[PDB]
Parts: structure tokens; sequence; C-alpha cells
């Protein structure tokens, strides 16, 4: 199928850095880490699958932002 | 070797790790250098620790991860310079015991 199917193992090379909520050479965050742009040269199927995988990355990034922001600011003991 | 000259990711990762081991102790490296704002003469500059700049040719993901880890060298250098200033008789037993 290789000759008849074109798409960018290379994804798995740069995927761990994106999963940990960090910028990547092929995946870039924007708008205060609220959306992630899937590049060109990722055909329909792979993009549709990644949209499910990238849910973890964005959610974890949001949680990390919250933890880093409210680490020692809140006064209430419960929070 | 120039950082731009190297294109492989593994080589860059190993090189930055080797340079980072010394950075975490407050020393300069070949690819992590002190910011021009850091003046060792000033007391407050030494206490607050040095700020580091990362070479522009590093990979973006490695650059981000390194920028997170660099802060640990800053804290270590600041504490080490804190001991060499606040550990004398004029600052009292409380501060001396804290320096311990």
């Amino acid at each position: 199928i290789e000759p008849y199917y074109d798409t960018l193992q290379t994804i798995l090379t740069y995927l761990p850095y994106t999963m940990l909520g960090s910028d990547s050479k092929i995946f870039t965050f924007s708008n205060n880490y609220t959306r992630l742009e899937i590049p060109k040269d990722i055909n329909n199927s792979f993009s549709s699958l990644l949209r499910e995988v990238f849910e973890f990355a964005i959610l974890y990034k949001q949680l990390a932002i919250v933890v880093d922001r409210y680490k020692g600011t809140l006064v209430s003991a419960i929070k | 070797p120039l950082l731009s000259q190297i294109s492989n990711l593994n080589i860059q990762q190993a090189l930055i790790i080797r340079e980072l081991l010394f950075t975490l102790l407050g020393h300069e490296g070949h690819y992590i250098q002190y910011s021009k704002r850091y003046d060792p003469t000033s007391q407050i500059s030494r206490i607050e620790g040095p700020d580091y700049k990362i070479a522009k040719n590093l990979d973006i993901s490695l650059k981000v991860i390194t920028k997170k880890l660099v802060k640990f060298g800053k804290f270590y250098s600041g504490l080490k310079s804190f001991i060499q200033v606040f550990d004398n008789n004029k600052f009292g037993k409380i501060v001396q015991k804290f320096c311990s």
C-alpha cells in the first residue's frame, strides 16, 4: 500500500513531547493552550484518530496550568 | 560542534543532557549561557540566582523542556550564594540555624 497511500513512525517521534503539554515541531498550541493545530500531510483518517488522542494532551495542559497557577495563592484550606 | 550543524534528535538530546548536568549546579555550558543581566557583583543578583538563555538552534520541544528544568539551577545557585552571605554573627542565631 505504501506507493498508493501518502501521509507523514515519525508521528510517534514527536508525540511524547506533545502529550506532556509542550510545543512540537509538527504540533503547535495556540490561544493560551486552548486549541491544537493538526498540520498538513496528515490525511483524514489519521487526523480523526489523533483528535481523540489529543484530548488527553489539551486536558492535561489545562490541569497543569491550573496547578502551576494556584499552587500557593489560594488561602482556603479546602481548595 | 555548532548546535545548528547537528540535525539528529538523539544527538541533540544527549548533548543537552550533558550540558544540563552542569547547568543544574549553577555552571555555564556550551549551549546554556548566563543572561547578560546577571552581574555577580550585585548582592541581590547573586541571591536571586542567574537567568539562563538557551541557544536558538535547539529543537523546539527540547527547548521548552529545558526552559522548565533550568529553574532548578537558578534556585541552587541562589541558595549557595545565600549561605555565603547570611551565615555570620550579625544576622543572629535564627538565620544561622536556617542556613544550616
